[PDB]
């Protein structure tokens, strides 16, 4: 799915969802709030543990 | 000069640390303080004695405590020019309050005397508190009650 | 836990190379010119005139 | 799920508002499960965490205040709209994952 | 290890030279300052037909 | 408790020069 | 012979400028791109290169 024209404020994800895995490659997590992203896509699926 | 109070809001809505030095020993207390808007010590000028005074009203939810060894301090008023210069450096980093201290005998009547002095590290307090503001604690010499 | 379902979302993007429509939460300021400033442009930070 | 956030350079509700490690941290981190001790059938709510805060906490900095939180930033009362309590309780049950 | 004339303050345990090499240390059991020196100090050449 | 002082002069924030003061030992290494 | 001397001096300085676009095992030669994207620990590895 394509994402465009939005503010990526993941603080709203707090208190709603809890991630067992969260790993970023090519970027820093603490740097996520100060950046602007281009051609961002979200891939969704389900696997086993 | 007896010490300082360091805190973000300077009331009981946040933690503050007091490094006051009472007449007997140095007390470092990081606690949730209901700080008085005008905190002071009181030593009677004629008597040269320290009587109890209030820096804070109440204390609770409080974390850090340290009491120094007993020592004697001279409360008497003194004549002449300024005799002592006490230099401190306070740094707040990584949850630690670094205190560096130095002492020098001076005879200046006014202003800050020029010179060079290397301060040695005396304290590294593990407080972990947000410090954005501070207030000095000075003793008072009331000649007459109510004044 | 090895055989329990896990939902996976993979976000892909590019940084500081193309126009960006998705941005982190930041307050923009007025454009100052002919002065030495610390600038941030779509996540690209630096110092200059 | 919050144990992974106890590490230098991490982001999350714990790393931002509860506990942060320095980038140059020297030491060791130890964690162990305590479902038998800290969890109950009726649920254990004695443990809390800060979920709302205006700014991220600094390394090895602590915030034990309990002040109502407004996204605008002005003081407010809990019954008022857009005014919340910053601390949320962990719900620890025996049957939890 | 040789006895040292260096005077350590109570908050100092190690000393370094201009090369950042640890050349002085306060012994833990007996608070005496010792001098650390390299074991190699030889200028050696070999003459052969 | 919480006694107040009345009729106080404003400090006026006098300024002076630091000179060469304020230097402290940066670490615990003997040099 | 005099022209050859001035040509070499200008060529050396222009080679110095063009070598700033050089990566040395790093993700990018742009210092601002690295600093806008990585933490001080992760940027330290790239900046040192
Ligand atoms: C300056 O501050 C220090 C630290 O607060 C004061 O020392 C403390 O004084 C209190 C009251 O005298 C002591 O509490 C007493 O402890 C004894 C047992 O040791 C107990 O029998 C009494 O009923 C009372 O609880 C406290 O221990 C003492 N702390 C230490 C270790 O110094 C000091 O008196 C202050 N001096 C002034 C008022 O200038
Ligand atoms: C925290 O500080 C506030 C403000 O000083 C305290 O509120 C005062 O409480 C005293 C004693 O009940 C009253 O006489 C004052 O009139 C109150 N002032 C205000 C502005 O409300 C509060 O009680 C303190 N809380 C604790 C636990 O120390
Ligand atoms: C220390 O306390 C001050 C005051 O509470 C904090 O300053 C606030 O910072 C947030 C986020 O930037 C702002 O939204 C508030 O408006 C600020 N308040 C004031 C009055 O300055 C500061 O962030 C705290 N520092 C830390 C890291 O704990
Ligand atoms: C720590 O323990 C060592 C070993 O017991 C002490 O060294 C000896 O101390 C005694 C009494 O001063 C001397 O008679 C011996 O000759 C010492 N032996 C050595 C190894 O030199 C040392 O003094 C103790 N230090 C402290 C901190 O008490
Ligand atoms: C989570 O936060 C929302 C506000 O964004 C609040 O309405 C809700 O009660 C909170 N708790 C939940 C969803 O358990
Ligand atoms: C998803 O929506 C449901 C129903 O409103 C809600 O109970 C749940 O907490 C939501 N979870 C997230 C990830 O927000
Ligand atoms: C002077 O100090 C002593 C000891 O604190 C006290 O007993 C006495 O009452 C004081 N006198 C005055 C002038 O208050
Ligand atoms: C101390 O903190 C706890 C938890 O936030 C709070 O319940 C308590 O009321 C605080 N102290 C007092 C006596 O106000």
């Amino acid at each position: 799915k394509r994402i465009s024209n939005c503010v990526a404020d993941y603080s709203v994800l707090y208190n709603s969802t809890s991630f067992s895995t969260f790993k970023c490659y090519g970027v820093s997590a603490t740097k996520l709030n100060d950046l602007c992203f281009s051609n961002v896509y979200a891939d969704s699926f389900v696997v086993k543990g | 000069i007896r010490g300082w109070v360091f805190g973000s809001t300077m009331n009981n809505k946040s933690q503050s640390v007091i490094i006051m030095n009472n007449s007997t020993n140095l007390v470092i207390r990081a606690c949730n303080f209901e700080l008085c808007d005008n905190p002071f010590f009181v030593v009677l000028k004629s008597n040269n004695t320290q009587i109890p005074s209030y820096i804070f009203n109440n204390a609770f939810n409080c974390t850090f405590e340290y009491v120094s060894k007993d020592f004697n301090l001279d409360l008497g008023e003194k004549p002449g020019n300024f005799k002592d210069l006490r230099e401190f450096v306070f740094r707040n980093k990584d949850g630690f309050l670094h205190v560096y201290s130095g002492y020098q005998p001076i005879s200046a009547a006014s202003g800050l005397p020029t010179g060079f002095n290397a301060l040695k590290p005396i304290f590294k307090l593990p407080l972990g508190i947000n410090i954005t503001n501070f207030r000095t604690l000075l003793t008072a010499f009331p000649p007459r009650p109510d004044y | 836990i090895g055989y329990q379902p896990y939902r996976v979302v993979v976000l892909s993007f590019e940084l500081l190379n193309a126009p960006a429509t998705v941005c982190g939460p930041k307050l923009s300021t007025d454009l100052i010119k002919n002065q030495c400033v610390n600038f941030n442009f779509n996540g690209l930070t630096g110092t200059g005139v | 799920d919050d144990v992974r956030q106890i590490a230098p350079g991490q982001t999350g509700v714990i790393a931002d508002y509860n506990y942060k490690l320095p980038d140059d941290f020297t030491g060791c981190v130890l964690a162990w499960n305590t479902r038998n001790i800290d969890a109950t059938q009726t649920g254990n709510y004695n443990y809390k965490y800060r979920s709302l805060r205006h700014g991220k906490l600094r390394p090895f900095e602590r915030d034990i205040s309990n002040v109502p939180f407004s996204p605008d930033g002005k003081p407010c009362t809990p019954p008022a709209f857009n005014c919340y309590w910053p601390l949320n309780d962990y719900g620890f049950y025996i049957t939890n994952g | 290890l040789t006895p040292s004339s260096k005077r350590f303050q109570p908050f100092q345990q190690f000393g370094r030279d201009v090369s950042d090499f640890t050349d002085s240390v306060r012994d833990p059991k007996t608070s005496e300052i010792l001098d650390i020196s390299p074991c190699s100090f030889g200028g050696v050449s070999v003459i052969t037909p | 408790k919480c006694l107040d002082f009345d009729d106080r002069t404003p400090p006026a924030n006098t300024q002076f020069l630091s000179s060469h003061r304020g230097v402290y030992y940066p670490d615990d290494i003997f040099r | 012979k005099l022209q050859d001397v001035v040509n070499q001096n200008a060529q050396a300085l222009n080679t110095l400028v063009k070598q700033l676009s050089s990566n040395f095992g790093a993700i990018s030669s742009v210092l601002n791109d690295i600093l806008s994207r990585l933490d001080p620990p992760e940027a330290e590895v790239q900046i040192d290169r």
